[PDB]
């Protein structure tokens, strides 16, 4: 337990099958960095003490994480990055639950640390291949939805007239008919006295099929399957299956990894798409000195399984916070990601053909952010509009139509070689001339 | 939980239990 | 370096790892029972009924989980409602052991507020029981 | 969205069926407390903006949490307690998952806040009664285990000779035979290449029954059921059922509330006891300014269901940190808990006969902490010994026997009216005279 | 609808397959008896009107009950017995639920009647044979219990120390060990916060088997299976099956005939005995001028299925109320019952080898009622003692032993030709000389 | 069992989680209203006797319905409304069957009463929320 | 206040809580059998087969409900069809106990109208049985 010479082994060669972790570490004053890195490597069975009391185990001889490198953080005075290698034998194959239990189960309480943040993980190909992963992934999703060469467009339904299931479905119909690919159950809408889940599912299925008959395009609504129990959760997933509807939704951090992985496997087995909402992520991922950075939680989700993931907004963020967001968007979507510290990527990640996950971005209040979103995310993203469609003065369907026109004109202009950073306002104003819906949204 | 106040055993309690055992 | 013996070394839950409680030690525990408003009661069992066993599980399908026979012992008279003096329990302990010399005897206590058994410790081991060790159990 | 007159309603009368929340709140400098409390009440659909952009919803007219009170934190300069009432209609009956989604789903990212910590929740009797809750609770557990008037004694198994299932079971046998009520799967031991779960279950069942035949007392081992999937988890719970063994274990924060509640219902339906381990709690609960205090996570667990809960250690803690621990221990165990700020209890909690949960305390390295543990926890607790039993020079069984003697002598001395704060060293030394095992542990 | 010539057909010959009903009828003043009897026969589709409004139906041409006889009630001035024949084609085979719907579904609200009581039913052999009936019946029960030539002895458990499952089981053990055949869940004890059903079942099974090992006689406890839902009810019946315990219990009037018949069939299929409790019977059966006399509800129960039925007490009743009780006790138990007006039997009932049901009698507070109970009921009855066993000064087991001695001495004296009406006090006093337990009960 | 001072507690404050019952009550002539209200509160295990016999239970100390109010019925001479509070712990969550067993299971046969009618029940929010309830209800149906 | 003993206090159903029936008491029960037209029969068992047990349930799936071994005893000769005089049963009781001194003996009766066993009570306990108490069972 934290001997510093057992666990801090700076000449260790990292194996290919090891799981690597990068901990941003804030030691208590007077505690040297090598002692802290070793303590995090060791996960000592005493977290109050910070000393080796009971030393010599077969859980601590070959099944030990080793701190193989400690680096200073530039500009900080008491913060270090500690790199820990874990042997792949520590982990239950295919269990995100068990990997977090092994890595983050205990060390965040260790008294020798003042603060501890888990920045990144290197998931080796040998561990990656034990997971079912996302039910479809971005490519399969585009083939199943028949939708190519632009972002997908969503919006959250907040009805003006009631939260009843029937009014909920009316609003879904109005948004989808106007041009959106998807609408979205709010993350707290599970099954309440004002709106029981099975009534919601039925009226949303009528809305999806009505807008699909009308538009001739494939339409969905993310039907929230999050439940108190796995059996209730699967009752909802089964209902969606039987309605033949395309997509369901789960709040993976509040339901849990055990339930999320069960759901992702059901969705792979029955061809449902799985939208993943990240409620409570800011409880864990917000503070710079403590918790678990979202890129780790996104990597976990990609392993547990999800076809879409809420990935934040880039509205109102500085270039440096935008570098970070694009880092984890690459970890979500790509097959191979190279080490890149300025994007916060501490490890080369090889996904070993595990399907990527579509990031879902909050678009802003208005449609003038459309050029920036298309330039930053590219085509493989859902842009969610929280009130673009509904703050529109003519209502949900022209608001949807205004978002779709703006996305398509920005896509056209991007393919034509125009610079959306410079000319995006000129692209929108030029589409306003022929689109009355977009012209009315830009009057706002 | 209340503080257990002690009870003095009756005089020659030892003599009382010994008779009973026999 | 000594070896905790596995032979004839049965335990009877609370206080069985201590030396057998003397009369003064039993009286002081009864004072704890009385001060709390608890209801003392005595229970007894023969050696073959004294410790946990599984023999009824032969009748069962897959529901043996936390079932065990011989948790229940046999009540000696009645719960001593209104017991205030410890000498009544000590007299009842003597009477039970006199009527049942081959029996283990345990003193239990009930809390009528929380409506649940709240104590249970042994007050008498039978001499003729070879199942247990006389605190040279190593 | 954060209008301050809509959401901050300081003359609101709290209904009996409302769910109340107390947020410790750190506003961004220049942002007034009433605006922050209102924003947390509102859960605005813009977390970046901090302004009312889209205002007027039927999700926000009658289904809105209201900030009914803001108080300053004494000694702090920029921290406030905001009290938020939520109507019971917001919540899915019996779903801990959905209550955290509704309360902590989004507000911890709100930009008007620098930091946000959820301190306490008032769960109303009308919501409490929708939950199955703990499979047995403390009372039923004592009746089923036939164990009254002392703490229960556990220890974690860390074998000296291997992590194989057979050696794991040998160590379980040696600890249990010596006097412990329980032994404990380590929280990461789920099913690994070095030890597959079903082999572990079988050898532990042989050990439990061997020590039970030998001692004549009921014995258990917390068999870790935590899995990657709900179906794997239930495969393990079913195996324990069929072995007829008394207790299983779950890591409720890494498995998730959805899986934990499913498991707790299985355990109620099949008479298994459910031990709950709290791995990753320090990711969420450690920092004073951000996250979710453990008492909330304990209250959640009591609702989701668990018969025991890891509740920390009180070794090495000051009296003020000990007041906090005893506060949540009362929320875990008791039927009715009164408001008590100095114990960190912000709300009167009426559990409305929901069974209590047994706290599991880390006992120290040695047996001299036994008088303090008995005095602080009282009888209704499991004391876990991490190396008391195994740092003992004569091995696991005399170490178990030394812990059991020390617990029983401290229990005897407590019932005899002795002050364990003063006389506990004198109680232990007096038991050392007749117990050679305890005498050898105190030589250390 | 109430034409009086269509429905009152006083020269109709009663068919063998007809279901007959005898209604005690209180017409509104000025309404002739023939019009009221016809209205009850017709079940007019206007209950407010009392006139033929819409007349001529194929539900009212050949599927009509006919009032074939109206008699005055002696000593009464405005009360009549109306006899109604119903064709067997009206009724769903094997459905007590549907027979009450057809006979008592609507007519008790008819405005032409001031009051209406259903006194008796003739169930024809052709309808009787469509029912599964009691799972075992009295004979099979005696063979399975190995208990011949005396009444069975029960008592209700009301623990002195708590309502917890463990204390409940302790009391069951103490009563059964002393000599009682059965103990009894109270009718409201289903599954509460103070005592959940599966915990109760397990501790009662330990008690039953402990007292059985001790006495060497077969022992039972009526485990209440009454639930909110059929699935919960069957979950409890299945648990009893798996514990291998002999008997369960149902409250057939509050659970319902649909659930009771389902349960009785489960019990036939899995060899469980079914004790039937009659809670709410006095809501229906008490008032002389309105409702449904208990003998009808007992006959219904025998068809729906039950091995025992709570049949009242005869303590404190006059000879005339005792004649009525013995009437329905014969309808419960016997194969063929003859018409006998002074015992309230209005129809000859042929049970056509449907097994009889064991009546359960409340014995009094004390053991001195034992000679009267044995003389009135004979051997085929359970005598339940409500505080004979527990008002006994030495506790449950000597109280049980005092009841068993008194029953057996009264049985012995009856077989020896002694008159228990005269000599029963002399039988008890003579058994007091050698039985200290009975002598202490008679000191009371 | 019907002590009148144990079960008739006219200064009891009604809890929010209690189930309340209003019984229209017709006592046998000469039996005072407070004795009848208490008997209905108690559900004595002797329904023929109408007197205490075996007194002192843990089913009758904290799990007892209490008659907290008796009012005369205007225009009637021998009828009273007795109000009984039942603690929510008495009842199986979500089981209408068990609530009728607990409230109306036995008292309608009690000999001290000539007639007894159950007029109304107050179902508390804490009990109401244990029930699934109507599959759709009026709104969803429309 | 006395304690009903749990030790060696086995019962054998009807009349086992009375003192052992004398010959005149057996003769009067046989008169009850004969007057009713019932058919007396004797049955016997050794002490290890005398009381209910569960050992066959080891072979079973989940169907032990109301199964128990040793309800059946062994018939002594044949049911005494046409028995009118009680002295034949009393002679047969003596003959059975003479042939089987270590056996419990029970007298049963069959009612050919209802086609069912209708009585069964014990007429003899073996002296060598320690399983039962001689009516100082307290």
């Amino acid at each position: 337990k934290d001997y510093r010479l057992t666990y801090y082994t700076p000449d260790y060669v990292v194996r290919d099958t090891d799981i690597l972790a990068a901990f941003r570490m804030t030691p208590q004053p007077g505690v040297p960095p090598e002692e802290c890195g070793a303590a995090v490597a060791a996960e000592s069975s005493t977290g109050t003490w910070t000393t080796v009391w009971t030393d010599g185990l077969t859980s601590l001889d070959r099944y030990k994480g080793r701190c193989y490198d400690i680096e200073p953080v530039p500009g900080e005075d008491n913060q270090y990055i500690a790199y820990v290698a874990y042997p792949i034998d520590l982990f239950e194959e295919g269990s995100v639950t068990n990997m977090f239990t092994s890595i983050v189960g205990n060390v965040f309480g260790f008294k020798a640390l003042r603060a501890l943040r888990l920045e990144d993980l290197r998931i080796p190909p040998a561990y990656v291949k034990t997971f079912v992963g996302p039910p479809h992934g971005i490519q399969v999703e585009r083939d199943k939805l028949n939708k190519y060469g632009r972002g997908l467009l969503g919006c959250t339904i907040k009805p003006k007239l009631g939260l009843s299931a029937k009014n909920y479905g009316r609003a879904v119909y109005e948004c989808l008919r106007g041009g959106l690919d998807f609408t979205k159950d709010d993350e707290n809408v599970n099954s309440q006295p004002f709106m029981r889940w099975r009534d919601r599912f039925l009226f949303v299925a009528e809305a999806i099929y009505k807008a699909q008959a009308e538009t001739g395009e494939v339409k969905g609504h993310y039907l929230n399957a999050t439940a108190g129990t796995c059996e209730e959760m699967m009752k909802r997933a089964v209902c969606a299956k039987e309605l033949g509807v395309p997509i369901i939704m789960h709040d993976y951090l509040t339901g849990g990894f055990t339930a999320n992985t069960s759901l992702a496997i059901y969705c792979r087995d029955n061809g449902l798409l799985l939208h993943i909402h990240r409620a409570m992520h800011a409880v864990i991922d917000r503070q710079r000195n403590h918790g678990i950075h979202f890129r780790v939680l996104a990597k976990a989700l990609r392993m547990s399984g999800g076809d879409h993931l809420h990935s934040g907004t880039v509205v109102g963020k500085l270039e440096g916070e935008r570098e970070v967001t694009l880092g984890f968007v690459d970890l979500m979507r790509d097959d191979y990601v190279e080490k890149d510290r300025s994007r916060g990527i501490y490890f080369t990640q090889d996904w070993c053909s595990m399907p990527g996950v579509m990031p879902v971005a909050s678009g802003g209040i208005h449609v003038w952010h459309m050029p920036a979103l298309v330039e930053i995310f590219g085509d493989d993203a859902c842009l969610q509009f929280g009130g673009g469609t509904l703050g529109h003065p003519w209502g949900n369907a022209p608001g949807a139509a205004a978002n779709r026109v703006a996305l398509e004109a920005c896509t056209q202009a991007r393919n034509e070689g125009r610079d959306l950073a410079r000319e995006g306002g000129d692209v929108i104003r030029s589409a306003c001339k022929w689109s009355p819906e977009l012209a009315a949204a830009c009057e706002v | 939980r209340v503080s257990p106040t002690r009870s003095v055993l009756p005089a020659n309690w030892r003599q009382e239990l010994e008779s009973l055992r026999n | 370096m000594m070896v905790w013996t596995p032979v004839n070394n049965k335990m009877f839950e609370t206080f069985s790892y201590l030396p057998p409680l003397s009369d003064e030690q039993i009286a002081a525990q009864v004072d704890y029972i009385v001060a709390n408003g608890w209801i003392p009661c005595l229970e007894f069992a023969e050696s073959d009924k004294a410790y946990v066993s599984n023999e009824s599980a032969i009748r069962f399908g897959s529901v043996s989980c936390l079932y065990y026979d011989n948790r229940y012992w046999t009540m000696w008279k009645l719960p001593m409602f209104g017991c205030r003096d410890p000498m009544q329990v000590l007299r009842e302990i003597v009477a039970c052991t006199k009527a049942f010399p081959d029996a283990y005897v345990r003193l239990v206590a009930f809390d009528n507020q929380k409506q649940v058994q709240i104590m249970g410790f042994l007050v008498q081991r039978p001499k003729s029981a070879r199942d247990w060790q006389p605190a040279n159990k190593r």
